[PDB]
RNA sequence: CGCUCAAACAUUAAGUGGUGUUGUGCCACUUC
RNA sequence: UGAAAUGCGCAGAUACCGGGAGGAACGCCGAUGGCGAAGGCAGCCACCUGGUCCACCCGUGACGCUGAGGCGCGAAAGCGUGGGGAGCAAACCGGAUUAGAUACCCGGGUAGUCCACGCCCUAAACGAUGCGCGCUAGGUCUCUGGGUCUCCUGGGGGCCGAAGCUA
């Protein structure tokens, strides 16, 4: 399909607050998108994932949502 | 339980049964059913068939209460799965917007031998 | 002396006579074990992603500091104790690392 | 952990030269600084086994160095061993 | 932990004391209004109503300071970790700047010089005493009131402690020293932290005598006794119980309960 | 019709047991 | 559950909403991946800490390698003392199966699994490959560090194969 992070612009990967940037590698299901939907590293994914779960537990990225229309 | 418009219906899918509820907009059981409101017993239980019987049952009892428009929330992996939501476009019943709900740990209680 | 990013929650359904009266109990506190307050932020109130408390409001505070480590923990303890300080998560500030510069 | 500076303060209480950095002088006196930086952590940290093994390492090297510094020239190392307080 | 012996006597090899590595080296009681005699081996009537007492070591009380309320936001350094020989932990004879001098149970954690108080606006810091409308949720707690203006009375046994679930009304919910799941008058005091002394379980009298020390006389068996004396009186050889399991007044002895059906504490507890 | 038994018989290459079914009183394991 | 039965349920269960207690374990990331001497190691936060890698050619100046004995670490089960106990669970009872079923399958179930402290010191403790160093074509995938970089240069994990080795 798309790349994600071919999407937005210059955005520091590390700052555990720019919601609407993070949430962007959310998945409408809640889950920590994979590498081949992201385009991200091997670097580059594991402190998203860090920073993921740091504003995960700030009530800022979403645990699970259950999926929509089915 | 009075006589209400919107609502919410429960898939529970299990593998050997299966089973579902309606329930006003705020989440108490107004109706249910079954495999066994169905009469089929054991693996029955686990049959579409028994599920649209079962769904039919749920939501037919709804239309006695009033029920029309419904939400749908479901859990499980029963082989009545779709077809007890399926089951539930055939009912006359407004299913107003369906959700998959069915629980899962991020992994922390041991499972049995299996 | 080190750099952290010490994060803080509110109690949203409370005024600001109250709440006036909350971050000064951080100040206070702070300033007890040497905490040298550096840019402070601060977003209010908001739409949380899951519940906390049960009510999906809470007032985010935001600081970074300079201070001795070895009582690193020992702020961040203080700081929960309050029962309207409802979140607290001390950190060690750390340098932008780029993505898509 | 260390501090550089705290480290240097080393260097140059050991450093048989200025702009020396290898001088096994300033290698044994800084293991040392390691060792007990080390061993008081285990002291309270028993559990930490993992970091035995470095505990054991550095020491082995310590005392290699130590045993060149004293097989070399003896007067240099008893004047070491005693500004270190080692060898009990 | 505790001190062991080599076995140079019987009775001894097994027999430990505990390390009083937390007593402030201090042997002479507070003799200030601290330590009045004590005495009683049994009832005002002559009788007997406790089986197997006396031969003690000659006590002296300690005064301790339980309600601590009466001093409100009065620090007081603390002074002496000393022996009690009337409790299953240590005292801590603290001092106020008030001049004053008193003693308190010594709880878990307590060092020579805290600048421990009492009353609510004190820090939640172990060895404070306050009312548990300060004291949030699951903190440790000892020395606990029950109601209020009334005085501590539990949780004061060497290592025990209860622990808050949460509030509600006017109440705060302990899990007692048992698990016993009870409301307490938010009003009451209590005491950060849990009970010192707690390693003393781990000790093994011994000996009989070390037993006799402590004052607890040689108890005799029920079926050692005769059919005159208790129930299990058959004595016909190492004979079994006749049933069921029964005290020397007739009451079944395992799992018969006791408490009061309708005590009016009933409705504040759980479980 | 259901229930227990000692045989004739049937299932297997064979054995064993089982069982099937009549008669009677009321697929498993093994082949020196 | 292959089908069931024991089991549980008009004591109002199953399913559902809300509140609380409790424990263990960390979904997505997450992997052909990383680290560790080995055993082994996954929420996150901090502190304490070992090892390790690259660049600069600055420092000492053969101070190295191995290593009987000794010393320490050492999965799991197990053992002592105390705490803890939601889930799982030998043993244990029950349902079925079976000629029999101490088993497979299912319902229940205790020690244990978890914590501290101590002991235990075993193994398909497996790459079934002791360690250190020099030498002998390359191709390709990945992890990681440096260098103006469709490329070279170190380190680590795979596959394929020069020479050679091999029963």
């Amino acid at each position: 399909k798309a790349k994600v992070k071919a999407t937005l612009g210059e955005f520091d990967l590390r700052d555990y607050r720019n919601v609407e940037v993070l949430k962007r590698f959310l998945s409408e299901t809640g889950k920590i998108l994979p590498r081949r939907r992201t385009g991200l590293s091997a670097k580059e994914q594991r402190i998203l994932a860090k920073t993921i779960k740091r504003a995960r537990i700030l009530g800022l990225l979403p645990f699970t949502e259950k999926l929509v229309r089915k | 339980k009075r006589q209400v418009a919107s609502g919410r219906a429960y898939i529970h899918a299990s593998y050997n049964n299966t089973i579902v509820t309606i329930t006003d907009p705020d989440g108490n059981p107004i109706t249910w059913s079954s495999g066994g409101v169905i009469g089929y017993k054991g693996s029955r239980k686990g049959t579409p068939y028994a599920a649209q019987l079962a769904a039919l049952d749920a939501a037919k009892k709804a239309m006695a209460y009033g029920m029309q428009s419904v939400d749908v929330i479901v859990r499980g992996t029963g082989a009545g799965r779709e077809q007890a939501i399926r089951a539930l476009q055939a009912s006359g019943l407004q299913v107003k917007s369906i959700v998959d709900d069915t629980p899962v740990p991020h992994n922390g209680c041991r499972p049995k031998k299996k | 002396m080190r750099r952290y990013e010490v994060n803080i929650v509110l109690n949203p359904n409370l005024d600001q006579s109250q709440l006036a009266l909350e971050k000064e109990i951080i100040q206070r506190a702070l300033e007890n074990y040497g905490a040298r307050v550096e840019k402070v932020e601060e977003l209010g109130l908001r739409r949380l992603a899951y519940p906390i408390a049960k009510d999906p409001q809470g007032y985010f505070l935001w600081y970074q500091v300079e201070m001795p480590e070895d009582r690193v923990n020992d702020l961040a303890r203080e700081l929960r104790i309050r029962d309207n300080v409802r979140r607290v998560m001390v950190v060690k500030s750390q340098e932008p690392f780029l993505a898509n510069a | 952990p260390i501090t550089k500076e705290e480290k240097q303060k080393v260097i140059q209480e050991f450093a048989r030269f200025p702009g020396d950095t290898g001088s096994t002088e300033v290698q044994v006196a800084l293991l040392t600084l390691r060792i007990n930086r080390l061993s008081e952590h285990l002291k309270v940290h028993k559990k930490d086994h993992h970091s035995h093994r470095g505990l054991l390492m550095m020491v082995g090297q310590r005392r290699r160095l130590l045993r060149y510094l004293q097989r070399e020239d003896p007067e240099r190392y008893r004047a070491l061993i005693e500004k270190l307080g080692i060898r009990g | 932990a505790v001190k062991k012996f080599k076995p140079y006597t019987p009775s001894r090899r097994f027999m430990t004391v505990a390390d009083f590595s937390e007593i402030t080296k201090t042997e002479p009681e507070k003799s200030l209004v601290k330590p009045l005699k004590k005495t009683g081996g049994r009832n005002n009537q002559g009788r007997i109503t406790v089986r197997f007492r006396g031969g003690g070591h000659k006590r002296l009380y300690r005064i301790i300071d339980f309600k601590r309320w009466d001093k409100v936001g009065i620090p007081a350094k603390v002074a002496a970790i000393e022996y009690d020989p009337n409790r299953s932990a240590r005292i801590a004879l603290l001092h106020y700047v008030d001049g004053e001098k008193r003693y308190i149970i010594a709880p878990d954690g307590l060092q020579v010089g805290q600048q421990v108080v009492a009353g609510p606006d004190a820090p939640i810091q172990v060895g404070n005493a306050l009312p548990l409308r300060f004291i949030p949720v699951g903190t440790v707690v000892h020395a606990v009131e029950l109601e209020p203006k009334k005085g501590a009375k539990l949780a004061r046994a060497a290592g025990t402690s209860a622990q808050i679930q949460g509030r509600e009304g006017d109440y705060v919910i302990l899990r007692l020293p048992s698990g016993e799941l009870r409301k307490v008058h938010g009003e009451c005091y209590a005491t950060v932290g849990a009970v010192g002394n707690a390693d003393h379980k781990n000790i093994v009298l011994g000996k009989a005598g070390r037993s006799r020390w402590l004052g607890r006389r040689p108890h005799v068996r029920g079926a050692a006794m005769n059919p005159v004396d208790h129930p299990h009186g058959g004595g016909e050889g190492r004979a079994p119980r006749g049933r069921p399991p029964a005290s020397p007044w007739g009451w079944q002895t395992k799992g018969l309960k006791t408490r009061k059906r309708r005590k009016p504490s009933s409705r504040f507890i759980i479980a």
